[PDB]
C-alpha cells in the first residue's frame, strides 16, 4: 500500500529566502581549485571593523578644516548610519542593507598637517534627551567625550558608545521622525596653534561589539 | 459666557432628536458641560455630562438612549436622544461647569453637578 | 510548548524555524497563585 | 428625590428659608448640595454651591446651610423683583437628582 | 503591626501598615545589557522619598472615581535633576500611599500600580484589582505600601517621551463620613525611586 | 476564612473547607501559549499591511486574550490569501524595500500561501498600550510589514507566544437580565 502523503495546503510555495537547496540539475563538475586565495573575507562585518572608511562633509571633502571664526565645533553628525555625513562610508552602505544594527561604532581621527603646526580636539557623543547639540566644547564636556593632543601618533581612534531605549536601533532614520534615531556625534577643536588651513582626516569602522541582523534588499 | 441651546419642534414618537447647546466665550477645553431637562410636573434629570477632555457620563436610566458630542474647536456641544417617547416631553438645559470634571469614564449622572469645593456649575 | 502536536523532529533547524532566543547570565503569576494562603485562619470547631 | 415644599411664601422685607428634604444616600452623603432660582422663561442661576458658599455674583442675602438629611436655604430680606422657583441640586448614588422645586411667591 | 521602611536616608514608618506588595516580581531584573554596553552607572543618591498630594478623598466622589499620578512625576529633587541630566535611566517605583481617617468611617479604597495605564473603562474597572495593589480602609491601614520592578519595553526608556507606571488610586467604597469619624480624608503618596540606574550622560545648557 | 482582604494577598479558600474535596484540574486549554497559537483574522488588510498585532479584532480569542497582557512576545506563522508575489520585510526596513524582490517574497501559490516570520522588533518585548509619545504605540513595535498587488485575506498566529503583566479582560456586557442568554449550539 502507498504511503497518503496527505500534502499541505498554502504552504511550500516558492520562497526568495526560503532555506532548502534547489535540486540538481546537472552532474557532479569538479571547478578549478583555489586554495588559501588572498583577501578572501567570510563575514561583511569583519570587512568593515577591519578597515576605515571616509566620512562625507561640507564639500565633499573627509578632512575637517581648522575653524578660521571663533567656533569651537569642526562639526556635528547623526549617529544614524543613514546620514548625510556617514552616507559615504562603507560601513553605512553594508549597513544600509541590515534593517537594524548594534554595538559601538569606532570613529578614528589622524591629524593631516605639518609638525609645526599643533593642534587638539575633542570628540564628544551627546545622547538624543536635548533639542539641539551645543556649540561649545564646556557645554559638550558633560557627555562622554575624548580629548586627544596632536603628537608622534597622528590617528586616534574613539569609540562611540551604544546606549538606546531599544536594544537595537534601525539604521535609516524614519522620514516621520524630524529628531535622528540616536543622538548627535560632535567633533570639537578645544586648541589650535599655528593651525589655519589645516585638515584633520575622520574615519568611521565598525566596532568589536558591532553587529547587524533582520538582512533586506531596498533600492539603494 | 452664555449658553445657547437650538431645539428642534415637535419631533415624532419613536424618532431621535439634535439639541446644540453653543458656549460663548468659553474654553470647552477646560471646562465641562451637562445636560439637565425638566418634564414638566416633575424635577430636574441629569441626561448626560461631557467633561473637558471630551469624557461623557450618561444617565444610567437614559444611557443607550442618548450620545452627547463635543466639539472644541467649532465650540459647540451636541445632545443626541434616540427612541423619542411621549415621556421625553420636556425643556433641554445645558449648563456649565467651574471645572474641568471627572476625565474618567465614571458612569455617574453628570457626576459634577454638586461635587466638591472646585466644580459646582455656572450660568446655564 | 504550545499548540504543536506532530510527533516529528522539525523538518528545519529551530535557527530557521524560530527566532532563537538568548539569555543574560519565573513565571511570577504562578509563584503567586501558588503561594495562596488556603484553609482557615483561626481554630475551627 | 429631594422633596421640597410645592409653594413657599414669604412676606417683603421678611427673612425666608427653604427646605430642600434629602435622604442619607443623597443630601446626607456629604455637604455638597447645590442651590439653583430659575426665574420662569429664563435660564436658572447657581445661587449656592456646595451647600456652604454662595456663588460669585449672588446676593450675599441667601445663607446656605445643611443638617443631617437635610439642606435648607435661607433667603434674608427678600425682595419681589428676587422671586423665582428655587432647586436643590445634589448627589445621588450613581446619578445627581434634583429637587422637586418651590414657587416663592412675596406677599 | 508597625513597618518602618526606609530608602537613602528618609524613612517612613506606619503603624497601621497592613503588608508591602511586591508587584509582578520581587527584584528588578538585569541591570546592564545589550544596550548601554556597561554605561550605566548605578546612581543612590535618587533613592529617596518625596511626598506627592493626591486627589482628597471626599465622600462625594462614587465608585470608580479613580485619581492616576504617573511615575516619573515633577521632581524638584536630586531625582529630578537625574532625569533631566541623562537621557535613560531605570528604577524601582515603590510607590507608598496614606490616607488617614479617625476609623469611624468606613471607605474602600484600592491603590494600584498599573504599567502602560489607559483610559480604563467604567467595566475594566470593576477588573482592575489584576494589576499590583493594596486597599486602603480606615477601620484597618490608613497605609499602603507597593512595591513594584521597573518594566519596559526597552531596557533603559527616555522618561520626558514615556512613563511606565503610573499610580492610580480608585474609591472602591464611596467612604461612609460619621459624626465621630474625619468629614473627609486626604489621600498623600511617599514614592521612592528604588534601584535607580542611568546612562548616557547628557550636556547641560 | 476572614484572611486580612485589604492586603491584597491572594487567599484562595478550596471546598475542602467545609467537608468537601477539591478535585484534579488539567488546564491546558487555558494555558497562555496553546490559548495563543490559534489564527486570528486580521482586518482590513490593504497592500503594504504593516503586520503587527492588535490590529486584531478586540473581541475575538486572540484578540482579547492579548490585550489582557501589556508586554507580549512571539513568533508569529503568517497566513496571507494574496494575488502576486507577497514580500514581507523585518520591521525596519523602509516601505520602498517592499519591492526589491531580495528580502523574503511567497510567489502566488494556487491556495492562501502560508510563511513563518520571526519576531523581528528591535524592544525586548512588545506592548499593547504605550504610555506617553516617542498616547499612540510607537511603529518599531509592528513585527513586520507585507506587500502584495492585493491582499484579500491575512490571518496571524503567535506561536510560542509568552505574555507578561495582565490586564482587564472585559466579558461582554449584559444588562436588564441575570444571564447573558445567547443562542447555543
Amino acid at each position: 500500500g502507498i504511503v497518503p502523503v496527505a500534502c499541505s495546503d498554502g504552504y511550500g510555495g516558492l520562497v526568495t529566502t526560503d532555506p532548502k537547496t534547489a535540486d540538481p540539475a546537472y552532474g557532479m563538475v569538479y571547478n578549478p581549485p583555489r586554495t588559501n586565495y588572498p583577501g578572501r573575507f567570510t563575514n561583511l562585518l569583519d570587512v568593515a571593523e577591519a578597515c576605515p572608511t571616509f566620512l562625507c562633509f561640507d564639500d565633499g571633502k573627509p578632512y575637517v578644516v581648522t575653524r578660521a571664526d571663533e567656533q569651537r565645533l569642526l562639526a556635528k553628525f547623526d549617529l544614524s548610519l543613514a546620514a548625510k555625513h556617514m552616507s559615504n562610508t562603507y560601513l553605512s552602505g553594508i549597513a544600509q542593507y541590515y534593517a537594524q544594527y548594534s554595538g559601538t561604532i569606532n570613529l578614528h581621527f589622524m591629524f593631516t598637517g605639518s609638525t609645526d603646526s599643533k593642534a587638539r580636539y575633542m570628540v564628544a557623543y551627546v545622547p538624543p534627551g536635548v533639542t539641539t547639540p551645543p556649540d561649545t566644547p564646556e557645554r559638550a564636556a558633560h557627555c562622554i567625550h575624548a580629548e586627544w593632543d596632536t603628537g608622534l601618533n597622528s590617528k586616534f581612534t574613539f569609540s562611540i558608545p551604544y546606549v538606546s531605549a531599544a536594544d537595537y536601533a534601525y539604521t535609516a532614520s524614519d522620514v516621520a521622525d524630524t529628531t535622528n534615531v540616536q543622538g548627535w556625534v560632535c567633533i570639537y577643536q578645544i586648541t589650535h596653534g599655528k593651525a589655519e588651513q589645516d585638515t584633520l582626516v575622520v574615519s568611521v569602522s565598525a566596532g568589536k561589539d558591532f553587529e547587524l541582523r533582520l538582512p533586506i534588499d531596498p533600492r539603494a | 459666557v452664555q449658553l445657547r441651546e437650538s431645539g428642534p419642534s415637535l419631533v415624532k414618537p419613536s424618532q431621535t432628536l439634535s439639541l446644540t447647546c453653543t458656549v460663548s466665550g468659553f474654553s470647552l477645553s477646560t471646562y465641562a458641560v451637562y445636560w439637565v431637562r425638566q418634564a414638566p410636573g416633575k424635577a430636574l434629570e441629569c441626561l448626560g455630562s461631557v467633561s473637558s477632555g471630551d469624557y461623557l457620563t450618561y444617565n444610567p436610566a437614559l444611557k443607550s438612549r442618548l450620545t452627547i458630542t463635543k466639539d472644541n474647536s467649532k465650540s459647540e456641544v451636541s445632545l443626541s436622544v434616540s427612541t423619542v417617547t411621549p415621556e421625553d416631553t420636556a425643556t433641554y438645559y445645558c449648563a456649565k461647569s467651574h471645572s474641568s470634571g471627572y476625565n474618567g469614564w465614571i458612569d455617574f449622572g453628570c457626576y459634577e453637578f454638586t461635587g466638591y469645593g472646585p466644580r459646582y456649575v455656572d450660568a446655564w | 510548548s504550545g499548540n504543536t502536536g506532530s510527533i516529528i523532529n522539525n523538518y528545519y533547524m529551530q535557527q530557521y524555524q524560530n527566532s532563537m532566543d538568548t539569555q543574560l547570565g519565573n513565571d511570577w503569576f504562578s509563584k503567586l497563585a501558588s503561594s495562596a494562603f488556603t484553609g482557615l485562619f483561626g481554630a475551627l470547631l | 428625590v429631594l422633596t421640597q415644599p410645592s409653594s413657599v411664601s414669604g412676606s417683603l422685607g421678611q427673612r425666608v428659608s427653604i427646605t430642600c428634604s434629602g435622604s442619607s444616600s443623597n443630601v446626607g452623603l456629604g455637604n455638597y448640595v447645590s442651590w439653583f432660582q430659575q426665574i420662569p422663561g429664563s435660564a436658572p442661576r447657581t445661587l449656592i454651591y456646595g451647600a456652604t458658599n454662595q456663588a460669585s455674583g449672588v446676593p450675599d442675602r441667601f445663607s446656605g446651610s445643611r443638617s443631617g438629611n437635610t439642606a435648607t436655604l435661607t433667603i434674608s430680606s427678600l425682595q419681589a423683583e428676587d422671586e423665582a422657583n428655587y432647586f436643590c441640586a445634589s448627589p445621588d448614588s450613581s446619578q445627581t437628582i434634583f429637587g422637586s422645586g418651590t414657587t416663592l411667591t412675596v406677599l | 503591626r508597625i513597618l518602618t521602611t526606609r530608602n537613602g536616608h528618609t524613612t517612613s514608618t506606619t503603624q497601621s501598615s497592613v503588608g508591602v506588595t511586591y508587584g509582578y516580581s520581587t527584584g528588578e531584573d538585569h541591570v546592564s545589557g545589550p544596550n548601554t554596553s556597561g554605561l550605566e552607572t548605578r546612581v543612590v543618591q535618587a533613592e529617596r522619598f518625596f511626598k506627592k498630594h493626591l486627589f482628597d478623598w471626599t465622600t462625594d466622589k462614587p465608585f470608580g472615581h479613580i485619581e492616576k499620578l504617573e511615575l516619573p512625576t515633577d521632581h524638584k529633587g536630586v531625582y529630578g535633576q537625574l532625569v533631566d541630566s541623562f537621557a535613560y535611566m531605570r528604577n524601582g517605583w515603590d510607590v507608598e500611599v496614606s490616607a488617614v481617617g479617625n476609623q469611624f468611617n468606613g471607605g474602600c479604597l484600592l491603590v494600584a500600580m498599573v504599567p502602560e495605564f489607559k483610559e480604563f473603562t467604567t467595566r475594566e474597572k470593576y477588573q482592575l484589582t489584576l494589576f499590583p495593589h493594596q486597599f486602603i480602609s480606615p477601620r484597618t491601614n490608613m497605609t499602603a505600601h507597593i512595591t513594584v520592578p521597573y518594566l519596559g519595553v526597552n531596557r533603559y526608556d527616555q522618561y520626558n517621551k514615556h512613563k511606565p507606571w503610573t499610580l492610580v488610586v480608585m474609591v472602591v467604597s464611596p467612604l461612609t463620613t460619621s459624626s465621630i469619624g474625619a468629614s473627609q480624608i486626604k489621600v498623600y503618596t511617599n514614592i521612592a525611586p528604588t534601584h535607580v540606574h542611568v546612562a548616557g550622560e547628557l550636556p547641560s545648557k | 476564612t476572614t484572611a486580612t482582604g485589604e492586603s491584597a494577598d491572594p487567599v484562595t479558600t478550596t471546598v475542602e473547607n467545609y467537608g468537601g474535596e477539591t478535585q484534579v484540574q488539567r488546564r491546558h486549554h487555558t494555558d497562555v501559549s496553546f490559548i495563543m497559537d490559534r489564527f486570528v483574522q486580521i482586518k482590513p488588510v490593504s497592500p503594504t499591511h504593516v503586520i503587527d498585532l492588535m490590529q486584531t479584532h478586540q473581541h475575538g480569542l486572540v484578540g482579547a486574550m492579548l490585550r489582557a497582557a501589556t508586554y507580549y512576545f512571539s513568533d508569529l506563522e503568517i497566513v496571507v490569501n494574496h494575488t502576486g508575489r507577497l514580500t514581507w520585510v523585518p520591521n525596519g526596513a523602509p516601505e520602498a524595500a517592499l519591492d526589491n524582490t531580495s528580502n523574503p517574497t511567497a510567489y502566488h501559490k494556487a491556495p492562501f500561501t502560508r510563511l513563518a516570520l520571526p519576531y523581528t522588533a528591535p524592544h525586548r518585548v512588545l506592548a499593547t498600550v504605550y504610555n506617553g509619545n516617542s498616547a499612540q504605540l510607537p511603529a518599531s513595535f509592528n513585527y513586520g510589514a507585507i506587500r502584495a498587488t492585493e491582499i484579500q485575506e491575512l490571518l496571524v498566529r503567535m506561536k510560542r507566544a509568552e505574555l507578561y503583566c495582565p490586564r482587564p479582560l472585559l466579558a461582554v456586557k449584559v444588562t436588564s437580565q441575570d444571564r447573558h442568554k445567547q443562542k447555543i449550539i
